[PDB]
RNA sequence: GGUGCAUGGUUGUCGUCAGCUCGUGUCGUGAGAUGUUGGGUUAAGUCCCGCAACGAGCGCAACCCUUAUCGUUAGUUACA
RNA sequence: GGCGAAGGCGAAAACUUAGGCCAUUACUGACGCUUAGGCUUGAAAGUGUGGGGAGCAAAUAGGAUUAGAUACCCUAGUAGUCCACACCGUAAACGAUAGAUACUAGCUGUCGGGGCGAUCCCCUCGGUAGUGAAGUUAACACAUUAAGUAUCUCGCCUGG
RNA sequence: AUUGGGCGUAAAGCAAGCGCAGGCGGAUUGAAAAGUCUGGUGUUAAAGGCAGCUGCUUAACAGUUGUAUGCAUUGGAAAC
């Protein structure tokens, strides 16, 4: 259910002793446990503000853009985020260059998709070694522009799975003053951000639930059948 | 920043 | 929309022998009704110089109200040492500034002001201090309204 | 440095202007001697007309003209009063034993040639209008004709002692060393008020793709 | 005749070496940094990986010519 | 690393003795800070007086070195370096940062004291570092041992 | 350089400390009002300054109306 304290039930630990104090400011007061740790009261509150807030953005068919870049299992997670539903994605380190300027990046996805024609038209207009130097430009291009490439109206929402850890999409949001959401910690900018959800990154459990909950909140949005925030069970998640 | 609509 | 020149600096850059006349330019961009802009530029041709200083400055326009078509109260614009300081006056009289200064207050759609440069003379800290100085100040109303103690002015 | 792309892109990829052949080659001299001077009387001669190039063609005690050009009136005129003036001025140059003859043919798009490229801008320089303008007037007209990446260089004086401050701009693609871009050079002597000034045009014509053999 | 810092054209030079730059953006008060950087492979700033970077032009590579394997075409004045 | 106002302070033992810190229901009760003037101390070098002077080495002598060397190299070497008495009071005398005080992110340290009590580990009151926010600055960077915020006083500079 | 400067690296923090005088002065209460600010009176010539008028045919020029600031004294506020 939304919120319900089922759903909450491994979100701690975090880098010790290592906490930005502008965060004190929605962060409990000092953990005993050796490491940082975080509640979960102003976690379901802010979770049900961004939540609702997020979804009727999604009503208005706004454009929301999805990074991930952290080793393996954000990468998969965020694969089947853009699987069950057609939105905007990142899957590798965004290399920059759209909200500070999308006009040049336009040419990269225009070639793209006169290319992507390119293969859709030839047969056997390229040698072996022709064929296979055009299907890595195909994958370098698919590597770093395919999760964007049906858009030309810039984005105006994403998630993040630390500031920090995508400084350069925190800075290229900061361009304009869209709204943001992040999977906040104790060692993050607060100020740099529009929407805070301090939890735990370190421990993929936490990870998995959350990134599960924003899904939710851009998937009924759009009319697809949701995971949970509605369903009274819960399935077990583990990295493999 | 007040929701889009 | 009257975009007045403001300076003019012949810069090069040095490599391994021979120098390359790569000059800047600057120029400051305003609609003489509240919004105001500057940009600075690099280019090896002074057409293209200013196409990419007023692309600058148009893009990084910035909005300041009219307040009877004066710099409402007397305030001190700093910035790394460059200071200059407006202060109000009756209407009607002219504005007595620097060149580039009263460049930029036509720019920002003002009249006569009491102004005064102090200190350093190079033109890129005054534009900042005068950027600053026309920036950092609040509406008289806005700050009553953000005041706990609430008043008709 | 920097060795000239033109000469060495003539013969098996280009078509000769001067195609011409005799007997035992002590005639070489007298034929070659006539066939240049009557290619560099258009060249001295009319610079107004924007002629292309000039195709001798000799063989076997004979000679054929074609001429190619893009104002066809300034070679022929009212009355016909200049086809009968180059005409006397060739037999001048050509003499009173052999035939002559020749065809005024205009060409479409004739600003596929630098040649006249560089006679506008000559035209232009000398003409007591600044540099800048008409340099730029010039690439738009040359990048309007449809055609390729386009570059240029002057050289001399601006009426000024120096040649510290010349002025060469490059757009879009400049492959010399790949033998198969089909670029023509161009380059002109304007005698300015205080020297003598050098025009050097490159224009990109397109790529000449599968093919292995001059046409 | 003189006048090669008036010059043009042309040419040697570093140097057959890979660096030289631009449009966009990012940081800085700006010169500037950026890509061009770092790790591999090289002849390469050739390419790949990543990298507040992205592309692009110049050159590098290559499309040019000759030699070397074989077949066809034409067979003499080669030959026979 | 610690100590002290600094230079500086390191075999041990003895004498005298200072400053310093933690808690101080301790005690009178602003007795607080600064300091023109004034006083004292103040590395080494050096002056004079009296000793001795292992070793070193200003000057200097000899041999190399060189374009020559009274330099860089080697061998000797007066004075001095050591001790006591006075004098001499300059040093990149450095945290190139005057003192005294109040507040202002954070983290990793190090050590002294208290309590917890096998230590470590814990916090607490301090000294002593690094990292690093905000702030300041021309930047270097400083950055809880401020160059952030401020207060009082002393000294100093008006381009070379 | 009280208005309106600085002294880590651009020029300047005494080599260091004790320290009469002087400068700045803890909280709370009472007094007085020396300072302060204020009410009142008198003083500080005119001219010139400032503004208005008049008269020079008119600016310039002269007169004309008021006008500062400082001081002495009377009476109060204790915020300091």
């Amino acid at each position: 259910s939304l919120a319900k304290l089922g759903e909450m039930r491994t979100h701690v630990g975090m880098v010790k002793r290592y906490w930005n104090p502008k965060m004190g400011f929605f962060i409990e007061p000092e953990r005993k446990h050796n490491n940082d740790h975080f509640v979960l009261e102003l976690q379901r509150q802010s979770l049900q503000t961004a939540y609702n807030y997020v979804k009727e953005v999604a009503q208005n068919n706004g454009q929301i853009l999805f990074v991930g870049t952290k080793n393996d299992y954000v990468k998969k997670l965020v694969n089947n985020i853009a699987k069950r539903v057609d939105v905007a994605f990142i899957t590798q380190r965004w290399l920059g260059g759209t909200l500070t300027n999308f006009k040049t990046l336009s040419i990269s996805i225009n070639k793209l998709n006169k290319l992507v024609e390119k293969q859709a038209e030839n047969a056997a207009d390229l040698t072996k070694k022709e064929n296979l130097m055009l299907s890595r430009e195909i994958e370098r291009l698919e590597k770093f522009f395919g999760g964007v490439k049906s858009l030309k109206r810039l984005p105006n929402l994403l998630i993040v799975d630390d500031p920090v850890y995508e400084k350069n999409a925190v800075a290229e949001a900061n361009i304009l003053r869209i709204p943001v959401v992040a999977l906040c910690n104790t060692n993050t900018n607060p100020e740099l951000v529009d929407f805070i959800i301090p939890a735990n990154n370190h421990q993929p459990q936490s990870t998995c639930l959350l990134m599960n909950l924003l899904a939710d909140a851009v998937a009924e949005a759009k009319a697809m059948p949701t995971m949970f925030a509605y369903k009274p069970d819960e399935e077990i998640q583990i990295e493999i | 920043m007040g929701n889009f609509d | 929309f009257e975009e007045r020149i403001v300076k003019l600096k012949r810069i090069s850059k040095t490599t391994k022998g021979g120098r390359n006349m790569r000059f800047s330019v600057l120029v400051v961009v305003g609609n003489r009704k509240g919004k105001i802009g500057y940009g600075i530029a690099k280019a090896l041709e002074v057409p293209n110089a200013i196409k990419k200083a007023i692309k600058a400055a148009h893009n990084s326009l910035h909005t300041i109200e009219i307040h009877k078509g004066s710099i409402y109260h007397e305030v001190i614009g700093r910035s790394g040492a460059s200071r200059v300081l407006l202060k109000p006056a009756p209407q009607g009289t002219g504005i007595i500034a620097g060149g580039a200064i009263r460049a930029i207050i036509e720019l920002a759609g003002y009249s006569d002001i009491y102004t005064k440069n102090l200190g350093r003379n190079t033109p890129i800290n005054m534009i900042h201090a005068t950027m600053d100085g026309i920036l950092k100040q609040l509406s008289p109303r806005r700050v009553a309204i953000l005041r706990n103690k609430n008043l008709n002015e | 440095q920097k060795v000239n792309s033109n000469g060495l892109r003539f013969g098996i990829n280009k078509n000769w202007i001067s195609r011409w052949t005799a007997n035992s080659h002590a005639q070489t001299a007298k034929w070659l001697i006539e066939d240049e001077k009557i290619r560099n009387l258009f060249f001295v001669n009319y610079r107004n007309a924007q002629v292309s190039n000039v195709e001798i063609e000799r063989t076997q005690a004979t000679v054929d003209v074609f001429v190619y050009a893009a104002q066809p009136a300034f070679l022929i005129g009212s009355e016909n009063k200049n086809i009968q003036k180059i005409t006397k001025q060739i037999k001048q140059i050509i003499g009173r034993t052999t035939n002559l003859d020749l065809t005024i043919n205009e060409i479409g798009s004739p600003m596929l040639s630098a040649r006249i490229i560089a006679r506008d801008l000559a035209n232009a320089i000398e003409a007591r209008v600044p540099l800048r303008t008409a340099m730029r007037q010039s690439l738009i007209k040359v990048l309007k004709a449809g055609a390729n990446g386009i570059k240029v260089l002057v050289s001399g004086r601006l009426n000024g002692a120096e040649i510290a401050r010349d002025k060469m701009y490059i757009e879009g693609n400049m492959p010399l060393s790949t033998l198969r871009a089909d670029i023509d050079y161009a380059l002109e002597k304007a005698q300015t008020t205080y020297g003598v000034i050098g025009v050097k045009v490159w224009i990109n014509r397109g790529m000449i793709y599968t093919k292995g053999l001059n046409r």
